[PDB]
């Protein structure tokens, strides 16, 4: 007899608020921001 | 020592709901790993786009197995299909679970993964103690024997892709030392967590197209299968049907390996089964198919054949039939054994081989597929005859064996009696049970032993089954007949006529 | 044999346990490489994978080592591969 349905875990129920890293190493993309320096400071 | 005999099997394995339609998927050559993303999105994180699936893992009878919804609801669903898988294994040996009740009976249990107890233990604010009795490893044999009312060993082994075969050899010892008169082998796998696929992925396991193709050329991985398989082992007097007799069954670990702790090793392999066939006292020609790993990896399967050409293939002169249940359905990591174990007994039933797939050249590395000592069966052969050869290795390096003598005894010669029209009686949860067993009753009216075991697994109470039939064999006239037994024991009056 | 790497994703029972079965080996006076070799067979009793679920919760950033270090069946596989060991190797998970 197979009338009901039970839970089964779903994908979404398992571990896989936006963070920027910001890098000023001549590698990076963000490289430019080194120009941008106010009172001998980044 | 007595001997071990295989009783009844039963399985959910990919795309099919029972055995029979994964034997007509493996002989009609269809691909059982489908494409589809029922499990999750299809490429996430770079995972295969293909896998081996079940067809469903919502369906549960809890009435008939005395569980509440709310335990239903968070039971892990690898316990929900073993415990119907486990209950048709036995009727499937045509033997009353009646019967087993308060006997010695263990089951061994393969499992790998416990992937829902994660899920359910996530919200420590609104999370039910129940999933600790329902999700535990422990309780993937304990519910059986629980329910079932073993008095045996109950253990939940956990060595890796060669868990059941483990257990297969653990209940085959108990057996075969007296300790237990039958036991229930069964293994489990459900994939329900991608980030165990993405650990694979980056160990290098899996392959990139998602198709395990053993022994081929072009061998990259292979694809995460899930399945659900069990196994009635039981001495030759329980015996009612006996699928093969275990001829003899080992296991042992690699050891040390330079290249490291997953590195397959042949010369351990090979010294695993020159000992089983040396210790059993069966000559290495009387084998006629070895099934082999087969997961299709650019290392172990040039291992795995040339310890095999090394074992059996010395002194043979007629080739050796090896084929890899892994092409057809993928690899069920913890259940790979009985898979393959499932795969050759419904070929030795049918007088059939199950044809592999994606097979079009093979290894260079492997001398003995060209020289012909070696032969991939890649289209139905009839079986002549001969013993079999099931191997199962982990990745830890935990190696097993099997030698199945298959059952040669032929249809009874008719006798006076057959002809006198017989009984058949049947009972189950709703109508189409008992429609489908009467069906089945009649399609084979003339095949007496067929209805003797369906005869003696009907005796079930009407609490749990509450629908019963039966339907007069071969006679004049009369089509079955279907209706629900009224609950209560009923007296039985005489009444002789003057 | 443990590079740092692995250490780093290996599970603390698995250390623990090499750990505590050399220590058992010598402490029965018996040379771990008289048993090299042999049929020595190796059975944990483990009930319990946390180290998995703490180790794979990050899809992008996982390292396949885990699986080999943190999987429950490496428990007595790491153990019989290390001392090598060429008998049976069992993870039982009968609770308690």
């Amino acid at each position: 007899d197979h009338s009901l349905a039970w839970d089964v875990p779903a994908a979404e129920d398992f571990p896989n608020a936006a963070i920027y890293n910001i890098d000023t190493s001549s590698e990076s993309p963000d490289h430019y921001l080194v120009d941008h320096t106010l009172d001998g400071r980044v | 020592p007595e001997e071990v005999v295989i009783a009844g099997m039963s399985g959910k394995l990919p795309e099919s709901e029972n055995l029979q339609e994964f034997w007509d998927n493996l002989i009609g050559g269809v691909d059982m790993v489908t494409d589809d993303d029922r499990r999750w999105k299809a490429g996430l994180y770079g995972l295969p786009r293909r896998s081996g699936k079940l067809k469903d893992l919502s369906r549960f009878d809890a009435s008939f197995f005395g569980v509440h919804p709310k335990q239903a609801h968070t039971m892990d669903p690898q316990l929900r299909l073993l415990l119907e898988v486990t209950y048709e294994a036995i009727v499937d040996g045509g033997i009353n679970p009646d019967s087993l009740r308060g006997t010695h009976t263990g089951v061994w249990v393969g499992v790998s993964g416990s992937e829902t107890s994660e899920a359910l233990s996530r919200d420590p604010e609104t999370l039910v103690g129940y999933s600790m009795v329902g999700c535990q490893r422990a309780m993937m044999a304990n519910r059986l024997s629980f329910f079932f009312d073993f008095r045996g060993p109950s253990i939940a082994l956990d060595t890796a892709c060669s868990s059941s075969l483990m257990a297969l050899q653990n209940a085959y010892q108990a057996i075969h030392s007296g300790q237990c008169p039958a036991a229930i082998v069964g293994g489990i796998n459900v994939l329900l967590k991608p980030n165990t696929s993405v650990q694979f992925l980056r160990l290098g396991m899996l392959s990139p197209e998602g198709t395990c193709k053993a022994f081929d050329t072009a061998g990259n991985g292979y694809c995460r299968s899930e399945g659900v398989v069990a196994v009635l082992l039981t001495k030759k007097s329980l015996a009612r049907r006996v699928y093969a007799t275990i001829l003899n069954a080992g296991t042992n670990t690699d050891g040390f390996k330079e290249q490291g702790v997953t590195f397959p090793s042949g010369d351990i392999q090979e010294q695993l089964i020159r000992s089983l066939y040396q210790s059993a006292g069966v000559a290495p020609e009387s084998f006629e198919y070895i099934e082999a790993h087969g997961t299709g990896t650019k290392v172990g399967d040039p291992q795995e054949l040339n310890g095999i050409t090394r074992a059996l293939c010395a002194t043979r002169q007629e080739p050796l039939l090896i084929g890899s249940t892994k092409s057809n359905m993928g690899h069920p990591e913890p259940a790979s054994g009985l898979a393959a174990l499932a795969k050759v007994l419904l070929s030795l039933e049918h007088g059939l081989w199950a044809p592999n797939l994606h097979f079009h050249s093979p290894n260079p590395e492997i001398p003995a597929l060209l020289d012909g000592r070696l032969q991939v069966v890649d289209q139905p052969l009839p079986v002549r005859g001969g013993n079999v050869g099931i191997n199962s290795f982990g990745f830890g390096g935990s190696n097993v064996h099997i030698i199945l003598r298959p059952n040669t005894q032929p249809p009874p010669a008719p006798a006076p009696h057959a002809t006198l029209p017989r009984l058949l009686r049947a009972s189950g949860r709703t109508p189409e049970a008992v429609q489908k067993l009467l069906e089945q009753g009649l399609r084979h009216s003339q095949d007496l032993a067929f209805l003797s075991m369906l005869n003696d697994i009907a005796a079930v109470p009407a609490t749990a089954m509450p629908f019963r039939g039966y339907a007069v064999l071969g006679g004049e006239r009369g089509g079955p007949e279907v209706q629900q037994v009224p609950a209560g024991e009923r007296p039985l009056w005489f009444i002789c006529s003057g």
